[PDB]
């Protein structure tokens, strides 16, 4: 999996790849890892799908009850704390890494990481899943504060694509969603329009010279293509 | 000895149930709900007797969830207890089946909660009539239909085209019976149904209403959510009625 969320001024963007795998074989190539928790709060799920589906469903059930009582839209910090507690109480029984992000009028766009073990950290961006370890340096090198909604969607799409081109365990579609004072905006990019893959990157077009012909010179030139 | 607990009298009647029904009128308020072509409306009295009360805190209308609203008639804090159990019921139903409770089924569960206190001893009955309002989907074509259900202290659950509950309900229900004969409620516009309901109140209370005196909720085909109707949209109904 590769999940991430990024804050921009006024909102957040959440992004994810679309693959569910048993290790070597893809059982679903079109999952939806961006799960809705309330009108403007979503989470990005990584780890066991069974666990993170059950905890998201449970977190959503609690927040809908709380919003009816209070009669108010719910703040991101509430979503994050409810989830966190579920992730902490069950830490030994699950495999889950979660990102909760959202928009609310009191604190704007916010992002919480809730990794394995059930800590909860409030950030400007968060990465998660197996594919995350390829993006730290990407973000360190290329990410900036101050990005608009449109810059941030585009940047997320390009990060996911970099991750999933090198991570065997990520791949497929790129889904995003942008949450802000206006209406939720979702987007799905098919693999055939991905902004990056190694298959289309010109520095990987020409093949390594692993198979030179039997020759009378130590000079290396081209791969042998036809029998002698 | 039967006047004090859940036992049958010698005529097979339950006395605590009958007295719980008196609690309902004792509270002094009138509610009218009415189902028209595309919507369901509920019109309750908003009494703020005290000049020092914050009037936006006095309410009989509540959401049970996004799509279901209630109007409490009777002993108010017994009302709010049922609002909380209804909310809990709705939330459990959704976690168990993964879809929001239909208003017909909600009402039946609240009725069962009442019935149980008519049959066990030691817990007082709730002296309310809960009117539930919401849109229900038909299985056939997938269209959405407005409903009104009332549950009473006996645990009875029934659906209505229109109904008045509370002080002077007898006089107001007769007024709606008369105006049913002209045209069925399910053929009316929101505005036309409203003029009937508001005049049922004015007839029965023996007054003239301002917008501040009523609170009004509404579910419609256009917007399934139960929502309060703003004061301006009610002034335009009350103006339409003073004229015609």
């Amino acid at each position: 999996t590769t999940i991430m969320a990024v804050a921009f001024k006024g909102g957040v963007v959440l992004a994810a790849d679309s693959r569910t795998s048993t290790g070597t074989y893809v059982v679903n190539r079109a999952s939806n890892k961006l799960t809705k928790l309330a009108e403007k709060i979503y989470c990005c799920r990584s780890g066991s799908a069974a666990d993170t589906q059950a905890l998201a469903e449970q977190t959503a059930n609690y927040l809908e009850s709380y919003e009816i009582d209070t009669s108010k839209p719910v703040n991101v910090t509430t979503a994050a704390n409810i989830f966190k507690k579920l992730c902490y109480m069950n830490k030994w029984n699950i495999s889950a890494g979660i990102i909760v992000a959202g928009y609310d009028p009191l604190n704007g766009g916010s992002v919480y990481s809730i990794p394995s073990g059930g800590s909860c950290v409030k950030l400007d961006y968060a990465l998660g899943g197996s594919g995350s370890i390829f993006l730290y340096s990407f973000f360190d090198a290329n990410y900036k504060t101050g990005m608009s909604k449109e810059e941030c969607v585009c940047f997320c799409q390009r990060a996911v694509a970099h991750a999933y081109s090198r991570d065997g365990s990520s791949g497929g579609l790129i889904r995003t969603i942008a949450l802000h004072q206006g209406e939720p905006e979702d987007m799905t990019i098919p693999w055939t329009k991905t902004p990056y893959c190694m298959e289309k990157d010109p520095k990987y077009r020409d093949l390594a010279v692993q198979n030179p012909p039997f020759s009378s010179s130590a000079k290396i030139t081209v791969n042998q293509s036809r029998s002698e | 000895f039967d006047k004090y607990i859940t036992v049958f009298s010698p005529e097979g009647s339950l006395y605590q149930v009958e007295y719980a029904f008196k609690a309902v009128t004792y509270a002094g308020l009138l509610t009218v709900a009415i189902r028209c072509k595309d919507a369901v409306l509920v019109f309750t009295q908003h009494n703020v007797p005290d000049r020092l009360m914050r009037p936006d805190t006095i309410t009989s209308l509540h959401n049970i969830n996004k799509d279901i609203g209630t109007c409490i008639t009777g002993r108010a804090p017994d009302g709010k207890s049922l609002v909380q159990k209804a909310r809990q019921e709705a939330s459990e139903y959704k976690y168990r089946y993964g879809s929001p409770i239909p208003v017909s089924v909600l009402a039946k569960r609240v009725a069962d909660m009442a019935q149980v206190r008519t049959q066990h001893a030691g817990l007082r009955l709730m002296g309310v009539v809960m009117t539930f309002l919401g849109m229900e989907q038909n299985d056939a074509d997938g269209s959405w239909v407005p409903q009104i259900y009332c549950v009473d202290p006996a645990g009875w659950c029934g659906s209505y085209h229109a109904c008045a509950i509370g002080k002077k309900q007898i006089e107001a229900n007769a007024f709606l019976e008369k105006k049913q004969k002209n045209a069925p409620f399910h053929t009316l516009s929101q505005k036309d149904a409203a003029m009937i309901a508001l005049a049922a109140l004015q007839s029965a209370l023996g007054a003239s209403l301002k917008a501040t005196d009523v609170e009004v909720g509404r579910c419609s085909v256009e917007d399934h959510c139960f929502r309060r109707v703003p004061d301006e949209d009610v002034e335009e109904w009350l103006t339409a009625l003073a004229e015609a």
